[PDB]
């Protein structure tokens, strides 16, 4: 889904883990840049939601 | 070290697209910088854009956006300029430099220059010249020397015209690029001899045309 | 200047922390370790600066 | 805009000491470089920063200024400054470059070599007409007309000016009229009389029909 600018769909992501190491780093995934944290430290630093 | 070498010269028509480009030879392509820069026959240098390869960040003139395009990569190490719906007034020669502002307190100059580009915008086509000799009077003697020509016409540009199989270079007096209405460029060189060489002495004027690979040698003749 | 002045960086990420009055004047690539990083690449072995 | 004025052409001789200015409308942050470059040819940059030398020039050449202004200066002319020279402006991002000033090597004014030919048959038979004007070897400005038939005639012939000689720092102006050989066999004499900032009178020289 999700193809469209417009009526974008979000997600409200809580109460669980997020191993960017693996997840949002595979193969399909060609780009991945950042603003504010570089990546490898967003591996590291977490929030509230 | 870092040097830049552009691409060969170019013919097109008007309202159609050109592509030129320039290697991003010596050093790296990621502690390098492009910039295209045009310079029009009569004028100045003048801007086209700048592109960083690394960062990929791009930005044109205010009168050029969208005639302009600007591309880059890694794979070939080299700056892609297009432009598009060029008019009969884009025939300019383009540079392509290194932009110093991109890194380590250096500002927005030029610190290494390719060779250049020279696009070229005309209804003809690449064809060989028409060459044909003068014809002087003997009374056109004047002062122990005398003149002889050698012209160009109809030629689409450098036609090398040179005198006594280019042995003679003493006195050489020769045109500036001149297009006429039909789309075609002239040349013509003449020189300054001794008068009395004229008539005893044999001369001939030669002209070669490198795009066409074509020659043309003629004899000079008085007459009365 | 609007939309240039490229010419001060900054390093985003480093191998280590930089040690006092330390200045690093290469600009290799950082490694990324799970895959060879010879050229550009993606997640951790973008230009440092 | 932001934009310039070099102020266009010089002459001057080896030893003397010669300078240029290009102003402008706002205050450029000392962010003004100067170039090197043969009439369309790949520059050479000579000054990055209006105080600093880059590597490989030498110190005869120099510039002063700040600000809204600059001033480009050549401590003593030497034979290889046979070129035009550019200021630039880099204080923002839509880059500009100057008109080029061009100064040359000053030999002294030369009086020209002053010729003629009629066209030849190759020439005649096409059904065209063509008839070269010459100054060889004097500053640049220069004009020539025609007086077919005696009566005065312009607008009709192409005039071209060569670049400066290095050996004595002359010029040449090559001029050709091209016309019909309805136009050609219509005037009982075709004359070319020539005008320069140096020459007694205007050259005349002629034609008849057979000749």
């Amino acid at each position: 889904r999700f193809a469209s600018v417009y009526a974008w769909n979000r997600k409200r992501i809580s109460n669980c883990v997020a191993d960017y190491s693996v997840l949002y780093n595979f193969a399909p995934f060609f780009a991945f840049k950042c603003y504010g944290v570089s990546p490898t430290k967003l591996n590291d630093l977490c929030f509230t939601n | 070290q870092v040097q830049l070498v552009q691409s060969g010269a170019e013919v097109k028509k008007p309202g159609s697209s050109v592509k030129v480009s320039c290697k991003a030879s010596g050093g790296t392509f990621s502690s390098y910088a492009i910039s295209w820069v045009r310079q029009a026959p009569g004028q100045g240098l003048e801007w086209m854009g700048r592109i960083i390869p690394i960062f990929g960040t791009a930005n044109y003139a205010q009168k050029f956006q969208g005639r302009v395009t600007i591309t880059a990569d890694e794979s070939t190490s080299t700056a892609y300029m297009e432009l598009s719906s060029l008019r009969s007034e884009d025939t300019a020669v383009y540079y392509c430099a290194s932009l110093a502002s991109y890194s380590s307190g250096w500002e927005d100059v030029f610190d290494i220059w390719g060779q250049g580009t020279m696009v070229t915008v005309s209804s003809a086509s690449t064809k060989g010249p028409s060459v044909f000799p003068l014809a002087p009077s003997s009374k056109s003697t004047s002062g122990g020397t005398a003149a002889l020509g050698c012209l160009v016409k109809d030629y689409f540009e450098p036609v090398t015209v040179s005198w006594n199989s280019g042995a003679l270079t003493s006195g050489v007096h020769t045109f500036p690029a001149v297009l006429q209405s039909s789309g075609l460029y002239s040349l013509s060189s003449v020189v300054t001899v001794p008068s009395s060489s004229l008539g005893t002495q044999t001369y001939i004027c030669n002209v070669n045309h490198k795009p066409s690979n074509t020659k043309v040698d003629k004899k000079v003749e008085p007459k009365s | 200047k609007v939309g240039g002045n490229y010419n001060y960086l900054y390093r985003l990420f480093r191998k280590s922390n930089l040690k006092p009055f330390e200045r690093d004047i290469s600009t290799e690539i950082y490694q990324a370790g799970n895959k060879p990083c010879n050229g550009v690449a993606g997640f951790n072995c973008y230009f440092p600066l | 805009d932001i934009q310039m004025t070099q102020s266009s052409s010089l002459s001057a001789s080896v030893g003397d000491r010669v300078t240029i200015t290009c102003r402008a409308s706002q205050g450029i942050s000392s962010w003004l470089a100067w170039y090197q470059q043969k009439p369309g040819k790949a520059p050479k940059l000579l000054i990055y920063d209006a105080s600093n030398l880059e590597t490989g020039v030498p110190s005869r050449f120099s510039g002063s200024g700040s600000g809204t202004d600059f001033t480009f200066t050549i401590s003593s002319l030497q034979p290889e400054d046979i070129a035009t020279y550019y200021c630039q402006q880099y204080d923002n991002l839509p880059l500009t470059f100057g008109g080029g000033t061009k100064v040359e090597i000053k030999r002294t004014v030369a009086a020209p070599s002053v010729f003629i030919f009629p066209p030849s048959d190759e020439q005649l038979k096409s059904g065209t007409a063509s008839v070269v004007c010459l100054l060889n070897n004097f500053p640049r400005e220069a004009k020539v007309q025609w007086k077919v038939d005696n009566a005065l005639q312009s607008g009709n012939s192409q005039e071209s000016v060569t670049e400066q000689d290095s050996k004595d720092s002359t010029y040449s102006l090559s001029s050709t009229l091209t016309l019909s050989k309805a136009d050609y066999e219509k005037h009982k004499v075709y004359a070319c009389e020539v005008t320069h900032q140096g020459l007694s009178s205007p050259v005349t020289k002629s034609f008849n029909r057979g000749e």
